[PDB]
C-alpha cells in the first residue's frame, strides 16, 4: 500500500564554484587585473589612485 | 605597412605570408586610434611647436646666441617651421605605420644637409625630443607611448 516514488529528494551539489579551476583562475586573474595600471587614460590620472 | 610587406615578399619570389597578413589586420584594427592621435596633434600644432621650441631655446641657448645659426626672429621662425615640418612627418608616420614616409621625406639626406646650412644636428634633435615630450604629455599614456616612439625614431636617426 505505500507509496513507491513519493517525489524526487533534491540532491545538493559537491563543487559550487570554488573549483572549476579556471573559472576559479579567473577569479584571481581578473580581481588582480583591476590593479595593474590600466593603460588606456593619460599616464597623470593613474599614479594617483590608490 | 602595406609597402614594406610587398617590398619584403618581392624581394623572395613568394606571396604575402600569413603572419603579414596578421600585421596588415591587426594594423587595419589599430588604425581608427591612429587617425584619433593625429586628430589630436593636427589640432595641437600651435602650442606643441612653440612650447618644443622654447623648451629648446631652455636647454639650448648656443642657437639664439648671436654667434648661433637663429640668431633674429626670421631665423627663428625657420627654425619653427622646421620644428613643425618635423611634427608633419610624425603625423605621417603615425598614420602609415611605417617610417618610409618620415625617412624620404626628412631623414634620408639631413646630415649632409644641415652639415651645409651651418645647423647643428644636436640641436634639431634636442627640439624633436622636445616636441616628443610635449606630445606625450598632451596625449593618453599607451597613446603617448606609441606617439613617443615615432619621435624617438626622428630623434635617434637625426643624431
Ligand atoms: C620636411 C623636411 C625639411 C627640413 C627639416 C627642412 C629644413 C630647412 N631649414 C632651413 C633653414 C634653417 N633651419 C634652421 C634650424 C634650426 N635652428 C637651430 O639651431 C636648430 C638646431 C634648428 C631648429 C630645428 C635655421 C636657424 C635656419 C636658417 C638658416 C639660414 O637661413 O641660413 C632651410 C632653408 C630655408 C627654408 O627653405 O626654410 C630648409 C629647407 N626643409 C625641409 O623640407
Amino acid at each position: 500500500n505505500d507509496v513507491v516514488i513519493p517525489s524526487f529528494k533534491p540532491v545538493q551539489a559537491r563543487i559550487q564554484s570554488d573549483k572549476t579551476p579556471i573559472l576559479a583562475k579567473a577569479i584571481a586573474d581578473l580581481a588582480a587585473q583591476a590593479k595593474q595600471m590600466d593603460k588606456s587614460k593619460p599616464l597623470f590620472i593613474e599614479l594617483g589612485r590608490s | 605597412i602595406v609597402t614594406k610587406s610587398i617590398v619584403n615578399a618581392d624581394a623572395e619570389a613568394r606571396y604575402l605570408s600569413p603572419g603579414e597578413l596578421d600585421r596588415i589586420k591587426s594594423f587595419v584594427a589599430g588604425g581608427q586610434q591612429r587617425l584619433r592621435i593625429a586628430q589630436a596633434l593636427t589640432d595641437n600644432r600651435e602650442r606643441l611647436v612653440k612650447q618644443a621650441g622654447d623648451q629648446l631655446f631652455q636647454k639650448r641657448p648656443d642657437v639664439v646666441s648671436p654667434g648661433g645659426n637663429a640668431y633674429g626672429q626670421e631665423m627663428t621662425a625657420t627654425c619653427l617651421r622646421d620644428l613643425d615640418y618635423y611634427l608633419r612627418l610624425v603625423t605621417y608616420g603615425i598614420v602609415a605605420g611605417d617610417v618610409t614616409p618620415i625617412e624620404e621625406i626628412g631623414v634620408i639626406g639631413v646630415r649632409e644637409m644641415y652639415k651645409s646650412l651651418g645647423t647643428p644636428i644636436e640641436a634639431v634633435g634636442e627640439g624633436v625630443r622636445a616636441l616628443k615630450n610635449a606630445a606625450s604629455t598632451l596625449l593618453s599614456a599607451e597613446d603617448a607611448a606609441e606617439a613617443g616612439s615615432y619621435f624617438d625614431y626622428v630623434v635617434g636617426a637625426l643624431q
